[PDB]
């Protein structure tokens, strides 16, 4: 309805696309974390193994 | 007069190839290992 300056929508629509940045971040973080694991039990895993 | 051998031949004596492995059965040891872990 034109009540408040673009600048404002501007910025509020910046912060959605930057929030949904550093979430993506912490998404992939804790997958590589996951990478080293593959949900195997504890006997299963190689350095007991080995 | 022929007293020394002067002669040479590309071609062995005696080539032995048994004790020669393959390395198929290994290889799809390792593919099969490599696939499991990345997933």
């Amino acid at each position: 309805a034109n009540l408040i300056g673009r600048e404002e929508l501007q910025h509020a629509r910046d912060a959605v696309t930057s929030a949904q940045a550093q979430l993506d971040v912490a998404i992939q973080q804790y997958n590589a974390n996951q990478a080293m694991i593959l949900g195997t039990k504890l006997e299963d895993q190689p350095a007991v193994q080995q | 007069g022929q007293v020394l051998a002067n002669k040479v031949r590309s071609t062995p004596v005696a080539v032995s190839t048994a004790r020669e492995i393959s390395l198929a059965p290994v290889n799809k040891l390792i593919d099969d290992i490599v696939k499991a872990n990345a997933g």
